[PDB]
């Protein structure tokens, strides 16, 4: 995975230059939103089974997937979707920590749509419950940094298309 | 049918050892140039090589004499020859006409066959090739043939081939213990068969003959004990390297953790402790847990540690709730604390690759574990078990009938295919003949030739795709405008047209220098009609160069299809249709036999330039599941927002 | 980065990073206008430290760049002063990360295999990179030097 | 992190069907403390007789501070 | 498709042999179940709107489906639901005059998930409403030839699992 | 929408919208008051709409509210009061679009092949909307009536 | 697509009420930027090659991009990037006319991100140049419109990067 | 603690410390100061914090004290503010450690299989250190107050 630190280092390396003023202004941003990011993590780490709670009586509950010959009709897959979006959460926050959706085109969405597709598990159902995390995680922390964490949830939205 | 495919990659099973094999393939899995042992092994063989061929060529001339005597000595009442295709225990010489011609055609051709692979074990240099083909073959050949006549069949053959070389005591000795092997072999019973157990109820038991399991190359199996000498545990060390991390990594970047390799030169740890504490280092942990996703991370986890792919469904589903729980040491626990790990390897014995040859195979995971033993396999970061195990269960999935590879990304242009090489995502499906593809109309649902083959010609009413039809008159029809009117209205039109008819072919808007003028004044003059401005433009050098010739075949048959018709391939009658003219007639001839094809002419008129007509689920998926575009109530429960009774 | 490290860390037990981790990147956050300062000044004079190292390196070293030697010759003295512009370059990356972590990954891991097949001495490497340590903490004040210091002798300890 | 100084042999029951190379079942090595339930079931599942166990790493009775 | 002749020319022919005494045996119990087949396929055909029409008010019509927020609302989306069990219907009555499941493979089910998770097509309730189709069918013909009906009809149902 | 039409029409010529799209938008924007003026009206009394053009539909066709009749029954005849209901929504977010795209993919395509599954008359449904027509037409201004009447005679058009 | 106008009106179709004052107030809102819109798309028409000759002279032109060993090397793959970035001013110029970046899902960041991984063109280098076009259209057209184009831009950068 | 985590993580590598890890060591020792003022709030007033909490949680959650519930009587009762006081010295030696380890250790590991076996609901204890965080937030300063908060929130959110 790459951070914004290494991110702009290596953008740097490749190019086999110093770091100069303009690249030097990338990481001073970092630096002034990495207060912002820390407590935004504290605050989701703290409530990361709530968040998924709301989100699934949001969009999932009380519809066609948990109904008996939707995708999330037995006890294990419905525990397997709250995994997912527990996967989902966890994920999001690790790139909002890092700022840089490194992590996510690494573990999270290189081979999750052949998967997804394989398992007969319908994406359209659950980008809309990530879009639930998105309003619920954006509610709780703030609209600054549920912005930040916004970004990176719909990350994950577009990759699973 | 089945409705997946894991993939059928080349199996190369090792019939029988030679003794260059043997040499070659002891540093191969060493990972070490031929050293001063194994060159010896090779020189000393070169050297009897030459003598090794006066074996063989004496043997095969006078192969004809040697059987000759054989079965006059065995059979007794006529002659065996008719039909030609020292120590008795106690045999009795079989009557030919008793025995019958089906059973003596048997008895005669097997006897030059034990003489030929003799001759071949001679040229090989290593009795492998006996070993395995006669080990097992007493009981077989018990039921209908007398194992007495054998003996003295074989023994008289020794004598025989003994009587007529007779060079030297260096030469003839080789002769001799090959026979001696070979009769040893015969009168030894065949051994219990290689019982694969299963390691839990979801995993099928297996069973392979002690036989496949002789030539097959025995893979080298490093055990850690204490008091060896530190070259050989420097050899146990590099192996378990080997195994855990693909590769010499030690050699290759001086990467090694020195504190465990300490303890268990020692013993204060075992190799079960040290693959443990190996697998949960951060070593391991960038470089087959960071790069990849948790599901294709167990994968590789099951290769370095079990030696072997996930083997069932209920497998991949156990571990991945392992992982998820406590991660990559909640894993590693697992795949050391299994019942299977301990059973293989113990405590002592390094991990080993148990592929084709080491170990009875099961017809599950065949093409799954095949790419997983490769060097390639942590390249493929699309998991491959997890993938085929659930696709099993389902029906035949949303995909072209050549591979998942075939499929274009349903963009406005670019032939963008995914590359079979560059990160592996085949996924093979066993499509037949009679497959037709469930397409999905741009216009409306119920405007779909599936169910309604009346309306194909039917316009998308702000659904789909811009229709574009030479409806208003071209300019320079009739003589009415004479001479002048230089404000021609009818011109923007028609321009606006060709220009379509460019973006339908070649997905974007060509350049200066490559726009044809010639078939575009034509069409303008009203020379021909837009069915052979489309089919001029397809029969372009542009379009061959550009869509045809860097592509596959058949991939660039089914972007054609998409770009002329607007319309996926239904299945395998269509594509084997334009392929077979693609063989026989070429390029050209694919194009004009997708414009004279009676669905184009139903869809598109004389004047009717072509549209995206049906796209595919994948393709409409990429379109429509994005953050934008989709809609509230595509894939989530829609609440009524009320105001509240007491507000 | 410390940043990266901890998640990676997280990543591997699969749970959330804990508040002890988080003060951890906090205070690496907060603390970052001094890591930044050590860098623009290394990167200001980044001719110059490499020019004098390179001098005192030749001076000690004299066997490097007389005949039968690596560096002999005209572009093999001037790939030498590159290689020490890289790992000043790989120093100052460490620098602005907060970690060891930058230099590894890129120009660390494997320097031994890769100076063993160019048949450069590994110890006059390690030599050249403690001639910059001492160049760089001389236009530097002490607290400031010392902190690069030790991004310094981690390259010279990995080395040698 | 706690480690148990662990003497155990454990004899191979399918040594004989599984037709493998023949393995030191008897084995005198250190084991963390979070794997030795899992460790030590798996060897008396199989009908391995533990001999000798000893806390050789760690203080016993200890609260605070294990890893 | 392959139908229940085609089955045994198909199991013959890759024998490389000439139909033996146990090949005349399955054909014979098909040709005396084929007159069952072309009376139910017959009565279908002529009450083939009525059945849907028993089975959409049956389980799709005055529910959540057919309310706003629902996938059967739409007019366009309300014509297709149609069109999709005139599907069903038209190809159970295809492998029941086959004696095979082969064509539901072919083109009913080949990829059926895959779409109907992409447009966002509920899985229980369209089930359901095969299931509604398979009540209605085996009233309106027999119990015998409905139940024959009904296994290609749950063919679909498993199929969409 | 006007709006989506000239892009959707420029999207497939591949090019930037003429001046002649882009005043026709400009003239849609500038006289958009004037759509909700229309919009707003036949929200506000779209109970007096339904009620009205129901009650002059039940006298016109006896034979739909008659036993045997498709809307027989207290349940059935508020089906059809809640079909009409739909229909008028439809005509609100045609007269604020500007255009009969709205109207057509939502409430027209597949209403055909809709009330034959149903069993319902389609003429029927024309007249329906045909009275709707008449009782908002006598509800607002010359101009505001002519201007929703366009809308109207889509919705008979297409289903007659 | 959906323009502003259309997302309003699905979102109060798909609860299934009357165009309310909230849903009236959004649309109010569009037609007071109405006259924003038509006039900044008319200055984007008429200065079109003007913006991307601008963009690429800022960022991708006197670089290793340009020289041998870049992507953007040949005639060929210059008329290509040329071409990509007249692609993504012009659909910009839709989203901004529209009010909604629905166009942009469905005819531009529909795989393109799998376009550009599989052909080798750089993402960072691609995000700079519409980067570019973003400070040079504010430039020209304005600041509310400027702005108003400078959301579109990012939504596409934010959708390759 | 911060110290013990580093260690095992540079162990892990089988190298010494990180110049920036031996920084975040010095960041911690440095606010050592400050962390303990933390713990010695929070020691200092024990009895106040446990009381004050402990009737915030049978207002809010009556069931535990109704017949029926887990903590039904004098001696059950008792037992709830004895556990409470056990978590909130497990929070002081985890503001002094620096880290969530000696938190986890002895009173956080099967923290779900310990109240299963005993029948206590596990929200309810979740809720209880919740209105422990309220009372520590309001006795406390802002910046100490926050400090603390990661540290009750992790004894929350892991035994919710
Ligand atoms: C009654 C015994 C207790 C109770 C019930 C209760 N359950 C829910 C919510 C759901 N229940 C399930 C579980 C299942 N559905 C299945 O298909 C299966 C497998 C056979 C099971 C076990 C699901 C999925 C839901 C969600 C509803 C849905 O279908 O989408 C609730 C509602 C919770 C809420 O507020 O949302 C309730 C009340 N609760 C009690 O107190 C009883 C002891
Ligand atoms: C919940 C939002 C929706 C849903 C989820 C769902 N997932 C599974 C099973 C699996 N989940 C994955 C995916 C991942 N593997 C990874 O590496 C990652 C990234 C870290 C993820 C998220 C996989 C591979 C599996 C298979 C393992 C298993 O068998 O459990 C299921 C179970 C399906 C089944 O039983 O076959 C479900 C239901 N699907 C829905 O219905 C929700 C809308
Ligand atoms: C310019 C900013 C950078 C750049 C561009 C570049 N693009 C291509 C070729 C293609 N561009 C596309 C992408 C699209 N397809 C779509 O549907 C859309 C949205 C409407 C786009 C933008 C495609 C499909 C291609 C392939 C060929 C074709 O034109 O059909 C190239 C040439 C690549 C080649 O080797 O052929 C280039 C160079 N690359 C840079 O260097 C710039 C930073
Ligand atoms: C035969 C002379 C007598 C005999 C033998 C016997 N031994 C065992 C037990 C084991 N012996 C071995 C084998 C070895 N371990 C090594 O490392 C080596 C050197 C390479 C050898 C020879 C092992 C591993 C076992 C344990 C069982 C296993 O296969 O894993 C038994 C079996 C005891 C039991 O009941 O389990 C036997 C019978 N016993 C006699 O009666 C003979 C006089
Ligand atoms: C409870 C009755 C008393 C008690 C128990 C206690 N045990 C441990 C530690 C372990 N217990 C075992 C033993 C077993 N392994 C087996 O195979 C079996 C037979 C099925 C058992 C019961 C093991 C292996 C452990 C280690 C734990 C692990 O996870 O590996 C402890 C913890 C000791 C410590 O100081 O950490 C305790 C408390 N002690 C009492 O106070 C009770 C009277
Ligand atoms: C009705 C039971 C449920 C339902 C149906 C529904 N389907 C669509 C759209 C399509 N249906 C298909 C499927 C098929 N075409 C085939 O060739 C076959 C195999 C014989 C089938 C079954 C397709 C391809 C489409 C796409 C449009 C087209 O006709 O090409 C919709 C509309 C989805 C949309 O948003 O456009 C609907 C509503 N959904 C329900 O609510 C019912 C439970
Ligand atoms: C009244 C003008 C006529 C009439 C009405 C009638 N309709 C139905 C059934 C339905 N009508 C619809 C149509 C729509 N619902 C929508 O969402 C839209 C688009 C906005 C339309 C136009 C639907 C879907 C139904 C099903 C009802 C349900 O929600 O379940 C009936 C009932 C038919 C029956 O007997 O089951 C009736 C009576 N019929 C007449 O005779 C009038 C001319
Ligand atoms: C001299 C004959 C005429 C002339 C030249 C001129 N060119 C540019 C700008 C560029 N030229 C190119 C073209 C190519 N680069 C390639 O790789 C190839 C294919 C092998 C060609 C032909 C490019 C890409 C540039 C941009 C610069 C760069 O490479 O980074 C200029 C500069 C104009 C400007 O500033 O925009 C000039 C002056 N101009 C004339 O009038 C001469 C007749």
């Amino acid at each position: 995975m790459q951070d914004a630190i290494t991110a702009v280092i290596n953008s740097a390396d490749v190019q086999g230059k110093y770091l100069d003023g303009a690249a030097m202004d990338k990481l001073k941003s970092y630096f002034a939103s990495g207060e912002l990011r820390v407590r935004a993590a504290s605050v989701i780490s703290a409530n990361a089974a709530t968040i998924v709670k709301e989100a699934v009586a949001k969009s999932l509950l009380y519809s066609d997937v948990t109904r008996p010959g939707g995708n999330m009709y037995t006890t294990r897959r419905y525990a397997a979707c709250i995994r997912d979006l527990d996967y989902y959460l966890r994920y999001a926050t690790y790139a909002m920590l890092a700022g840089d959706a490194s992590i996510l085109d690494e573990r999270v969405l290189n081979g999750l749509k052949e998967t997804y597709n394989s398992l007969g598990v319908p994406i359209s159902s659950t980008v809309q419950a990530i879009q639930a995390i998105k309003e619920v995680t954006a509610s709780l922390v703030g609209a600054d940094a549920g912005k930040e964490m916004g970004v990176y949830l719909d990350y994950i939205c577009s990759g699973l298309s | 049918s089945v409705k997946a495919s894991g993939g059928s990659s080349l199996a190369r099973p090792q019939l029988y050892q030679t003794v260059p094999v043997s040499a070659i393939s002891q540093a191969e899995q060493q990972d070490r140039f031929l050293e001063g042992s194994e060159l010896n092994e090779l020189t000393a063989y070169f050297q009897s090589g030459a003598l090794r061929l006066e074996i063989a060529e004496t043997l095969t001339q006078n192969a004809d004499l040697i059987v000759s005597r054989a079965a006059n000595r065995i059979f007794t009442g006529g002659s065996p020859l008719s039909y030609l295709e020292p120590i008795p225990p106690g045999f009795r010489p079989i009557n030919i006409a008793r025995y019958g011609p089906s059973n003596m055609q048997k008895s005669l051709r097997d006897m030059s066959w034990f003489l030929r692979y003799t001759t071949y074990a001679i040229v090989a240099g290593d009795p492998n090739i006996i070993v395995v083909n006669t080990r097992g073959l007493k009981e077989v050949i018990e039921n209908a043939c007398s194992i007495d006549a054998t003996i003295v069949a074989i023994q008289e053959m020794r004598a025989a081939s003994a009587d007529y070389f007779r060079n030297n005591a260096q030469a003839k000795e080789i002769v001799l213990q090959y026979f001696d092997i070979l009769l040893s072999e015969f009168k030894a019973p065949t051994p219990a068969n290689k019982v694969r157990q299963g390691p839990s109820n979801d995993i099928q038991g297996l069973e392979l003959p002690q036989s496949y399991f002789n030539a097959a190359a025995k893979r080298q199996k490093y055990a850690m004990k204490p008091g060896l000498s530190a070259l050989e545990k420097n050899a146990v060390i590099k192996a378990a390297y080997r195994q855990i991390f693909e590769r010499d990594i030690t050699k290759a970047y001086s990467q090694s953790i020195s504190y465990l390799e300490s303890q268990v030169r020692n013993g204060d740890i075992s190799m079960k402790e040290f693959v443990r504490r190996l697998a949960k280092s951060p070593l391991y942990r960038k470089q087959f847990f960071e790069p990849f996703i948790n599901s294709r991370a167990l994968e590789l986890a099951f290769r370095h540690i079990l030696g072997r792919g996930p083997s069932s469904r209920e497998e991949v589903q156990k571990y991945f709730s392992i992982v998820s729980s406590g991660g990559l040491p909640a894993l590693v626990d697992a795949l050391v604390d299994s019942q299977e790990y301990a059973d293989y390897f113990g405590e002592e014995t390094v991990p080993y690759l148990r592929g084709l040859g080491v170990e009875a195979q099961e017809c599950r995971n065949w093409g799954m574990q095949q790419d997983l033993f490769s060097y390639s396999a942590p390249f493929r970061k699309v998991p491959q078990f997890i993938t085929t195990f659930a696709q099993y269960d389902r029906p035949l999935p949303d995909q072209h009938v050549y591979g998942s590879g075939n499929d274009p990304l349903e963009i406005q242009f670019g032939a963008i295919f995914p590359k079979e090489t560059r990160n592996p995502s085949k996924r093979p499906a066993p499509f037949n003949k009679d497959t037709k593809r469930i397409l999905i109309h741009r216009g409306p649902a119920v405007n779909n030739q599936v169910g309604n083959p009346s309306a194909v010609g039917e316009f998308p009413g702000s659904l789909g795709a811009k229709v574009f039809r030479l409806n208003g008159g071209l300019p320079g029809a009739k003589v009415g405008k004479n001479t002048g009117t230089s404000v021609k209205f009818g011109e923007s039109s028609t321009q606006a047209l060709i220009r379509a008819a460019y973006r339908q072919v070649f997905g974007r808007d060509l350049y200066e220098g490559q726009r044809l003028s010639v078939a575009e004044i034509q069409l303008e003059n009203g020379d021909i009609s837009v069915r052979e401005f489309i089919k001029r433009l397809a029969k372009s050098e542009l379009f061959l160069k550009l869509y045809w010739a860097p592509h596959y075949v058949c991939k660039a048959i089914e972007y054609m299809h998409r770009r002329l018709l607007g319309r996926p391939t239904y299945g395998r009658q269509e594509m084997n249709q334009y392929f077979d003219i693609a063989s026989k007639q070429g390029f050209y001839a694919v194009v004009e036999a997708m414009i004279d094809s009676k669905e184009y002419s139903d869809a598109f008129g004389e004047d009717t330039v072509p549209y995206e007509r049906y796209l595919t689920p994948g393709g409409l998926q990429m379109r429509s599941a994005r953050v934008g575009s989709l809609r509230e109530d595509i894939g989530q429960r829609v609440d009524k927002e009320v105001t509240p009774r007491f507000v | 980065s410390i940043v990266t490290k901890s998640i990676v860390n997280a990543d591997a037990e699969a749970r959330y990073l804990s508040p002890g981790e988080l003060d951890r990147i906090k205070a690496f956050v907060t603390g970052g206008a001094a890591r930044l300062r050590i860098a623009e000044t290394l990167t200001g004079s980044r001719e110059t430290i490499v020019k004098q190292a390179g001098d005192r390196l030749f001076q000690k070293r004299p066997d490097i760049v007389s005949p039968g030697g690596n560096a002999y010759g005209e572009e093999m003295t001037a790939t030498c002063l590159r290689d020490m512009d890289y790992y000043l370059r790989l120093v100052t990356y460490g620098v602005v990360s907060g970690d060891v972590t930058p230099i590894e990954e890129i120009g660390l891991v494997g320097v031994r295999e890769m100076y063993r097949s160019l048949g450069t001495p590994i110890e006059a490497v390690a030599q050249s990179v403690r001639e910059m340590k001492e160049v760089a903490s001389g236009l530097m004040s002490s607290d400031d030097a010392a902190e690069a210091s030790a991004y310094f002798d981690f390259v010279i300890g990995k080395m040698s | 992190m706690r480690m148990f100084r662990i003497t155990a042999c454990v004899p191979s029951q399918t040594r004989i069907r599984t037709q493998r190379e023949l393995q030191n079942t008897y084995f005198t090595k250190l084991v963390p403390y979070d794997n030795w339930f899992r460790e030590q079931q798996r060897i008396m599942k199989m009908g391995g007789k533990i001999v000798k166990v000893e806390l050789a790493t760690g203080r016993p009775g200890t609260n605070a501070g294990l890893a």
